[PDB]
C-alpha cells in the first residue's frame, strides 16, 4: 500500500538521444 | 505427479504463447495491422515493408546492412537477366 | 665537427638508403652498418635511428627494414645504457601484439637479443615503473614483453620479480599484469613449464583471492594455461588450488563461473582416475544447467569441459548416449552456430572428440540431419564433422542404411557447393577409401554426376568435378568397372583442351590417377595418341 | 639449415616422437637438404613437440607437416644424425623479407 | 620352451661385448639353450627389466648410443633375438659423454636409468600397452662430475631413487661424494636430494631394501 | 560485432530469405535482448530507437532492485516478429552514448518480482 513497486518505468526522454542529432 | 506434469506443461505453453509474435498468431497472411499506432512521415525502405511505430523519432539508426541487402538483392536479380542476355556464341 | 659531422652525414645517408632506397643500395649499406657498427657511437646510432620508428607514416615494409638494423646493431655492440633499453622497449614492445605472427616473431627476436645484451638487472628496473602504469595498453604489452624476457634469461632469475608484482598490496594493476606474465610464460615455455610450475604457483594461489573480480578471472585463466601446458604431471601442485575453485563455482555464476569451469575442466585429464570420476560428475550438473547461456564465453567453456570429460574412463558411453549427447546435438548444432568460424571449430572438434566414446554409427547417425538441412554453410560444417570423425573411427560400424543415407547426403550437399574447399573431396573421399568394396552399388550414379558436372559452365564446379575422380579411381579399380575407367578417360581426354588452366591441371591429374591404375594396353585413347597431345601442353 | 645461415637449430636430447615435414619440404634431410637415399627417422625433444608447433614442418616451421622426416645416409655416416633435435627455431631473414616485400 | 604353460624365474642371459648366450636352470645344473647371432657391437650393459602386466625382455645398452630393449623369442625352428625399441643416445662410439656403461632398472620396471662418466645422466620412463612404450628421457647434467657405482635403491612404488658415487673432475684435492637422486613422478624430473662427502677411498654402493 | 560478423559471411554467399538464414531457428520468438546499453537510457528512450523496425508491444529494462538504475540490458517484444529479424540484423553494432549496443534473439521468461512493472509498462504501450 506504500508503493506499488520500488522500481517502475519512466517513459521520459534522456538528453542522450536528442543530443546526438544536435 | 501427473498433476504436476500437467501444470508444468501449462506453464510451458504460457511461456511459449507469450513469446510468440502477435501477427503470426492471428496470422493467415503474408494505420496498423493490429490497430496499433503508426508513424506519419515517410520512413526508410525495408525488406518486409513494416512501418515504424507512432513513437519513432525520425533519425536513421542503422549499421548500414539493410541497404547492403538491397545491393545483393538487386545483384542476384540482375545476373539472372545478364546471364542470358550476354550469352553470345 | 666538420670531420665528425661527416659521420653524422654518413649515418643519415645510410639509414635513408636502408629505409627508402634501391635493393642493391640498401643491401650494401646494411653490410656497411654491420661492419662499421662498432666505430659509430651507439648514442648516435640509436639516437638517430629510433625517432624514425615513432611516426605514423611508416609502412610495414619500411618499418621492418629499420627493425632489422636495430637487431643487427644490438647483436653486435653487446653493451647498452638503460635509457636506450627503455626506448628500444618502447619501439619493439608493441610488436608482440601485432596482427600477424611474422611481426610477432621479429619483434620477439629483438627483446630476446636485448635481454642478453642489456642484462638481467637493467630490464627489470625498466619494467618496475611500467607495470604500475594506469594504462591498459602498455600493461597488456609489457606482460608479453616480460614473458619474452623470462624465457630469454630463464624464469628463475626473473621469478621474485613476478612474486613481488603478484603479491604486491601496493597497486592492483601490478597484481593483474603480474599474473598475466604467468600466462605468457606458460604459453612460451610450452611443456617446459613443469619444474618451474611450483615457483610460479607461489604467485597464483593467493593472487586468486583478491576482492576485485578481474584479477580472480585472470588467475583462473592462468590455471587453465598452466594446466593444459603441463599435462598429466602437474596434478600434485594444483591440489592446493583445487579446493577454492569449488567454493567459487557453486556461487559466483556470471562470467566468473565460466573461467573457473575452464580451470577445473583443464585440471581433469591430469587427475587420478579416482578423483576424475567425482569432479567430472560434479561439473556435468553445472554444464547442463548452463546450456542456455547466451554468452559466447560460457558456451566456449562448456564445449571445453565436455571436450575434456569424454576422455575420463569413469563415465560410460551409454551414459553419454542416454543423456548428454541428445542435449548436445540439438543445442549446439543450431544453424546460428555455422555462421561464426571460431565457435564452429570448437563445436566440430568437440563432436569429433565425443566420437571416440560414442558409437561411430551413433555420432554419424545424429550428423545426418544437419547434412540434409537446406543451409549451405551449415551443411559445410556438417561435412567437416563427418570428415574428421570418419578419419578417426573408420566405417566398420556403419550398417547398410546409414551407409546409404550418408553417401546420399554427401552427393546432394556435394552438388550445390559454392566455395572452393577440399573438405568434401577428402571427406567424400575418406568415406570412399574406407568402405570402398561396399561402395560398388553406389558408384554408378556418383560418376554420372561427375559426367554432368564436367559439362557445367562454371570453372569451379569443373575443378571440383575432376578432383573427385582422382580420389575414386583406386576404389573404382576395387569395384572392377573398367568400362567406366575407359569412358571417364575418354571424356577427360576430350575435355583436355579446356581454356581455364586451373581446371585443366586437375583434369590431367585425373588422367594420371587413371593411367597409373589401369592396364596400359587397354587404355582407349591410347597412350601413343595421348602423348603428342600432351607435348603442346608443356608450353 | 645448410643454405641459410641465420637459422638456428634446437640441438637438445631427441625424444621419442618423430618430426614431420610439409608437402613442400617433403623428402629432405633436415641437415644437408638432400633429397636422396633416406636412412632413419628424425626425433625431436619434448620442448619441440608440446602443442600445435608439433604439427608444423621441422624445416620451414610454418606449413603443417605430414610425412616423417628422414636423415639421409651420409648425415648418418658422418654422425650428424645424433647431434640433437634438428628443428629450426627462428624463421630467418629470407622468409620475412619475402612476406613484407609482397605485402 | 618345451612346456605348454610354465613360468619360472630361474633362467639367465649372459653377454660379453659382442657375444651373447642364454642358459637355463631348475634342473640343478646350468644348461645351454641358445647361442644367438653375431651382434657386431660393444654391449656396455645388460639388464632384465620386469614390468607389471608376460615374459621378461632384456634392456640392453651398448655402443652406437642406442638403448635397445630386446626380447629373445621362439621363431621358426630356433630361438631368435628380436628388438622392440631402440632409442638414439649421444653418438656412435665408446666415449665418456655417452650415457652408457652405467645402467640400472627400477626393481618394479617403471623406468630404465642410464648414465655416463662425467657429464650427463638420463632416465627413460617405461610403460607397456598393446605396444611397448618409452617416455622421453629425463636429464640431469652435472658438468664436471664423473660417476662411479650407479647401484639403484628399490622402492615400493613410492618413487624411483638411485645412488651414485660422484668424484669431481676439476678439483685441487681428491673428493668423492655420494649423492642420492629421487625422480619425482609428480613433476617428472630427477631431483638431487642428499649430497654427502665421504673419504677419498670410497669404493662402491649397495641398497638396503626396507628395514621395517 | 559477433552477430554482425555472421550476416556479412551469410549475405556474401547470397543466403537471402529466412528459410536458409539462421534467423529461422526462432520464428516463435519476438523479444530481443538489448545489450551494452548506456546507463542513462531509460525505457522511453529505448522505445525511441527500436520503433524504426516495428511496433513494440512490450518492453522491460533490467535494473537493480534497490537503487533502481539500468543494469544495461532490455527485453523488447515487437508486435510482428519479423521486426526482430530486422532489428537484430540491422541495428546491431550501432553506437549510442559512446558504446555500441548488442542485440540478439531471446526467449524471455517473466519474473514474479516485476509483476506490477508489467502493467505499469503495458498501460503506456496499451495506450496505442
Ligand atoms: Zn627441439
Ligand atoms: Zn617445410
Ligand atoms: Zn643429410
Amino acid at each position: 500500500k506504500s508503493q506499488y513497486i520500488d522500481i517502475m518505468p519512466d517513459f521520459s526522454p534522456s538528453g542522450l538521444l536528442e543530443l546526438e542529432s544536435n | 505427479s501427473k498433476y504436476e506434469d500437467e501444470k508444468a506443461a501449462e506453464r510451458e505453453q504460457y511461456l511459449k504463447n507469450l513469446n510468440m509474435g502477435d501477427v503470426q498468431k492471428l496470422g493467415i497472411n503474408v494505420t496498423s495491422l493490429l490497430g496499433r499506432k503508426l508513424y506519419d512521415k515517410p520512413a526508410p525502405e525495408n525488406r518486409f515493408a513494416i512501418m515504424p511505430g507512432s513513437r519513432w523519432d525520425g533519425v536513421h539508426r542503422s549499421n548500414g546492412f539493410e541497404e547492403k541487402w538491397f545491393a545483393k538483392q538487386n545483384e542476384i536479380n540482375e545476373k539472372k537477366v545478364q546471364s542470358y542476355t550476354l550469352q553470345e556464341d | 665537427l666538420n670531420k665528425d659531422e661527416k659521420k653524422e652525414r654518413t649515418l643519415s645517408m645510410l639509414l635513408l638508403k636502408i629505409k627508402n632506397g634501391n635493393t642493391a643500395s640498401r643491401r650494401t649499406s646494411m653490410r656497411i652498418l654491420t661492419d662499421k657498427a662498432v666505430t659509430f657511437g651507439p648514442e648516435m646510432i640509436f639516437n638517430r635511428l629510433l625517432p624514425i620508428l615513432l611516426d605514423r607514416s611508416l609502412e610495414d615494409q619500411e618499418r621492418h627494414l629499420m627493425i632489422k638494423t636495430i637487431d643487427r646493431v644490438l647483436y653486435q655492440l653487446g653493451d647498452l645504457t638503460k635509457p636506450y633499453v627503455h626506448k628500444i622497449l618502447v619501439v619493439a614492445a608493441p610488436l608482440l601484439i601485432d596482427e600477424d605472427p611474422m611481426v610477432r616473431s621479429t619483434g620477439q627476436e629483438i627483446i630476446t637479443n636485448l635481454s642478453t645484451v642489456a642484462g638481467l638487472k637493467t630490464i627489470l628496473t625498466v619494467m618496475r615503473p611500467d607495470i604500475e602504469n594506469e594504462d591498459e595498453y602498455v600493461r597488456n604489452v609489457t606482460s608479453r614483453a616480460a614473458a619474452v624476457v623470462a624465457k630469454a634469461l630463464g624464469v628463475n632469475q626473473l621469478l621474485p620479480f613476478i612474486n613481488a608484482a603478484c603479491h604486491s598490496r601496493k597497486s592492483w594493476k601490478a597484481r593483474h599484469t603480474g599474473i598475466k606474465i604467468v600466462q605468457q610464460i606458460g604459453i612460451l615455455l610450452g611443456i617446459g613449464v613443469l619444474n618451474h610450475l611450483t615457483g610460479l604457483m607461489s604467485c597464483i594461489k593467493d593472487c586468486l583471492m583478491d576482492d576485485h573480480v578481474p584479477v580472480r578471472i585472470v588467475t583462473a585463466h592462468t590455471l587453465s594455461t598452466l594446466a593444459e601446458n603441463s599435462y598429466p604431471y602437474g596434478i600434485e601442485v594444483f591440489n592446493v588450488v583445487l579446493e577454492p575453485l569449488w567454493k567459487g563455482i557453486r556461487s559466483h555464476r556470471g562470467k566468473v563461473l565460466s573461467s573457473f569451469l575452464k580451470a577445473v575442466g583443464s585440471m581433469i585429464p591430469l587427475m587420478d582416475p579416482e578423483y576424475a570420476g567425482y569432479y567430472t560428475t560434479e561439473a556435468m550438473r553445472i554444464i547442463r544447467r548452463e546450456f542456455d547461456s547466451p554468452d559466447d564465453e560460457m558456451k566456449k567453456t562448456i564445449l571445453l569441459v565436455l571436450q575434456k570429460c569424454s576422455a575420463v574412463e569413469s563415465i560410460t558411453p551409454k551414459f553419454l548416449r542416454e543423456e548428454i549427447a541428445p542435449e548436445f546435438f540439438q543445442k549446439f548444432w543450431v544453424r546460428r552456430v555455422a555462421l561464426d568460424r571460431p565457435l564452429n571449430k570448437v563445436v566440430t572438434y568437440t563432436t569429433v572428440t565425443l566420437a571416440k566414446k560414442l558409437g561411430c554409427s551413433y555420432t554419424i547417425d545424429k550428423l545426418l540431419t544437419p547434412l540434409r538441412d537446406e543451409a549451405e554453410p551449415f551443411r559445410t560444417m556438417a561435412v567437416h564433422a563427418v570428415t574428421r570423425t570418419v578419419n578417426l573411427l573408420g566405417t566398420a560400424d556403419l550398417d547398410e542404411r546409414l551407409e546409404t543415407r550418408l553417401i546420399d547426403a554427401l552427393l546432394i550437399a556435394f552438388q550445390e557447393q559454392t566455395n572452393s574447399d577440399s573438405i568434401i573431396f577428402k571427406g567424400f573421399g575418406a568415406v570412399t577409401v574406407s568402405l570402398d568394396i561396399r561402395m560398388k552399388p553406389f558408384l554408378a550414379p556418383i560418376v554420372s554426376t561427375i559426367l554432368n558436372h564436367l559439362k557445367h559452365k562454371t570453372p569451379l564446379v569443373r575443378q571440383h568435378a575432376a578432383d573427385l575422380c582422382a580420389i575414386l579411381i583406386p576404389v573404382i579399380k576395387n569395384c572392377h568397372e573398367f568400362e567406366m575407367l575407359n569412358k571417364l578417360n575418354i571424356i577427360l581426354y576430350e575435355s583436355l583442351g579446356e581454356v581455364y588452366p586451373e581446371v585443366l591441371g586437375s583434369i590431367i591429374n585425373a588422367m594420371y590417377c587413371i593411367t597409373s591404375v589401369m592396364d596400359l594396353d587397354k587404355l582407349q585413347p591410347p597412350i601413343n595418341q595421348i602423348l603428342p597431345t600432351l607435348t603442346p601442353i608443356l608450353r | 639449415s645448410r643454405h641459410q645461415f641465420d637459422l638456428i637449430m634446437c640441438l637438445k636430447q631427441p625424444g621419442v616422437q618423430t618430426g614431420l615435414l610439409c608437402e613442400k619440404c617433403d623428402g629432405k634431410c633436415p641437415i644437408c637438404d638432400s633429397y636422396v637415399r633416406p636412412k632413419r627417422k628424425v626425433r625431436v625433444c619434448e620442448n619441440c613437440s608440446f602443442g600445435k608447433q608439433a604439427k608444423n614442418c621441422i624445416i620451414c616451421n610454418l606449413n603443417v607437416g605430414v610425412n616423417d622426416a628422414f636423415y639421409c645416409w651420409e648425415c648418418c655416416r658422418l654422425g650428424k644424425d645424433k647431434d640433437g633435435c634438428p628443428r629450426i627455431l627462428n624463421l630467418g631473414s629470407n622468409r620475412l623479407d619475402r612476406h613484407f616485400e609482397k605485402k | 620352451l618345451e612346456a605348454g604353460s610354465k613360468r619360472e624365474q630361474s633362467q639367465l642371459c649372459v653377454a660379453t661385448e659382442t657375444h651373447l648366450e642364454l642358459y637355463d636352470t631348475a634342473d640343478g645344473e646350468l644348461k645351454l639353450i641358445a647361442k644367438f647371432q653375431n651382434l657386431f657391437a660393444t654391449i656396455t650393459s645388460m639388464k632384465s627389466l620386469d614390468l607389471p602386466h608376460w615374459p621378461t625382455f632384456l634392456a640392453l645398452t651398448s655402443d652406437s648410443g642406442n638403448l635397445s630393449i630386446v626380447q629373445i623369442i621362439m621363431h621358426a625352428g630356433a630361438l631368435r633375438l628380436k628388438t622392440l625399441v631402440n632409442q638414439p643416445l649421444t653418438r656412435t662410439t665408446l666415449r665418456r659423454v655417452s650415457p652408457i656403461s652405467y645402467m640400472e632398472i627400477d626393481p618394479n620396471g617403471r623406468c630404465i636409468i642410464l648414465s655416463s662418466v662425467e657429464q650427463n645422466k638420463l632416465c627413460f620412463l617405461v610403460d607397456y600397452a598393446q605396444k611397448l612404450r618409452i617416455s622421453s628421457p629425463l636429464e640431469i647434467i652435472r658438468p664436471h662430475m664423473v660417476t662411479l657405482d650407479m647401484a639403484v635403491v628399490d622402492v615400493n612404488f613410492n618413487n624411483p631413487c638411485f645412488v651414485t658415487l660422484e668424484i669431481d673432475n676439476a678439483a685441487t684435492q681428491l673428493s668423492v661424494h655420494l649423492i642420492f637422486y629421487v625422480l619425482e613422478l609428480g613433476l617428472n624430473h630427477i631431483v638431487k636430494k642428499a649430497d654427502y662427502l665421504v673419504n677419498p677411498s670410497a669404493n662402491f654402493v649397495l641398497s638396503l631394501p626396507d628395514l621395517s | 560485432n559477433k552477430i554482425q560478423q555472421i550476416n556479412d559471411k551469410e549475405l556474401q554467399s547470397g543466403i537471402l530469405s529466412p528459410h536458409q538464414s539462421w534467423h529461422n531457428e526462432y520464428k516463435d520468438n519476438a523479444y530481443i535482448y538489448i545489450g551494452n546499453l548506456n546507463r542513462e537510457l531509460t525505457e522511453g528512450d529505448i522505445l525511441t530507437v527500436f520503433s524504426e523496425y516495428g511496433v513494440p508491444v512490450d518492453v522491460i529494462l533490467s535494473r537493480d532492485e534497490n537503487t533502481g538504475e539500468s543494469q544495461g540490458f532490455a527485453y523488447l517484444k515487437y508486435e510482428d516478429q519479423r521486426s526482430t529479424i530486422l532489428a537484430v540484423d540491422n541495428l546491431n553494432g550501432f553506437k549510442i552514448g559512446g558504446r555500441a549496443l548488442k542485440i540478439d534473439h531471446t526467449f524471455y521468461r517473466p519474473k514474479r518480482s516485476l509483476q506490477k512493472y508489467y502493467e505499469a509498462v503495458k498501460e503506456e504501450l496499451d495506450r496505442d
